[PDB]
Order: C-alpha cells, then sequence, then structure tokens
C-alpha cells in the first residue's frame, strides 16, 4: 500500500470533430456526444429516461412507423438509417452522453 | 444542381476538428500573420509591380511632357 498510489485525474471533455472518410464502406457511422456528468450524480436517472424515451431503433424492429418514439417512428417511416441508439457511457467525474447511428449515405443530414 | 453525398470519392483521409467554442478566433494574429503577408508580397510582387511602376512613369513623363509642349523659346 504505502507507497505510491494515485489517484485519477480529472479529464477535459474538448467537443470537437473526427471525420475519418472512407467511402469504400457501404455504410456511415456517426457517434454524437455531450459531456456527463459521470457515475456517482443524481442526473444519470434523469437523462437515461430522457435517453430511454428517445430509445432505440433497428431496421429487423417489429412494426415500424407505430412506434412511440418520434425518432424511431420517422427513421422507420422515411428509411433514414439502419439502427440508432441512446447512450449515457459513465466515467468518474464524466462521461459521454448522446447517440450514435448507422446509415446511407444521404441519410445522415436526414437523421442528424 | 450539385448535393453532398454526390460530390466525388474520397477514401482514407482522416479531418481532425475543433469547435470555435474551444479555440482562439484570433491566433498568433501578428506573431504569424505578418510573416505570412511579408512572404505573399515577396511571393508576388515581380508579376504584379512592374506595369504599375510601368505605367508609373508613363504618367509623370507624359504629365511632364504634355504641359512643357505648351511653350516657346525663342521666335
Amino acid at each position: 500500500d504505502e507507497d505510491a498510489v494515485p489517484t485519477l485525474s480529472p479529464c477535459r471533455f474538448t467537443g470537437s470533430q473526427i471525420c475519418h472518410r472512407e467511402d469504400g464502406l457501404p455504410l456511415a457511422h456517426v457517434a454524437i456526444a455531450v459531456e456527463g456528468p459521470g457515475w456517482a450524480h443524481p442526473d444519470n436517472v434523469a437523462l437515461q429516461v430522457a435517453n430511454a424515451i428517445i430509445g432505440h431503433y433497428d431496421c429487423t424492429y417489429g412494426g415500424g412507423a407505430h412506434l412511440s418514439s418520434p425518432l424511431a417512428s420517422i427513421a422507420a417511416t422515411n428509411k433514414l438509417c439502419q439502427s440508432f441508439q441512446t447512450f449515457n457511457i459513465c466515467y468518474a467525474d464524466t462521461g459521454l452522453l448522446g447517440a450514435h447511428f448507422v446509415c446511407d449515405h444521404m441519410s445522415i443530414d436526414d437523421m442528424m | 444542381g450539385r448535393q453532398f453525398g454526390h460530390l466525388t470519392r474520397v477514401r482514407h483521409v482522416i479531418t481532425y476538428s475543433l469547435s470555435p467554442f474551444e479555440q482562439r478566433a484570433f491566433p498568433h494574429y501578428f506573431s504569424k500573420g505578418i510573416p505570412n503577408v511579408l512572404r505573399r508580397t515577396r511571393a508576388c510582387i515581380l508579376r504584379v509591380a512592374p506595369p504599375f511602376v510601368a505605367f508609373y512613369l508613363v504618367y509623370t513623363w507624359g504629365t511632364q511632357e504634355f504641359e512643357k509642349s505648351k511653350r516657346k523659346n525663342p521666335a
């Protein structure tokens, strides 16, 4: 124990963009996030609710137009993607809160 | 017209970006800026300047000569 155990440093969030463009691949993956509060925070519960409301989609989902989620509904009706998923990844004192999706090259905008 | 998604084909190129609320609008504006404009002028003087000095000398001559022409001295 006694010698040179350190605690974790806090991690700076940038917010920033990384675009690795490869038209040889047949579909686009985007993953967007704002900064999360992380493990401890009471706000996780409430964010997870809001996330749940947006939810997730997949082209194998049963019954499309009538989904509760307005994202997932429009996604399915207008064939705007193949998949999405909301998320809230937690770390100590920080985390990534957003969604990731997958779609055709002419969907990336509308999906966004 | 022509639309994004349908422009051209591009493979293997990573663009790294930054939010403008994360960075300076004016970064090293005089530190790096003044060295560049010098370099750009240096770059272009011998193409841009000589016709205008050519004009300059033909203007100041043609002025000098025109009004000196409307003179006599003997007879």
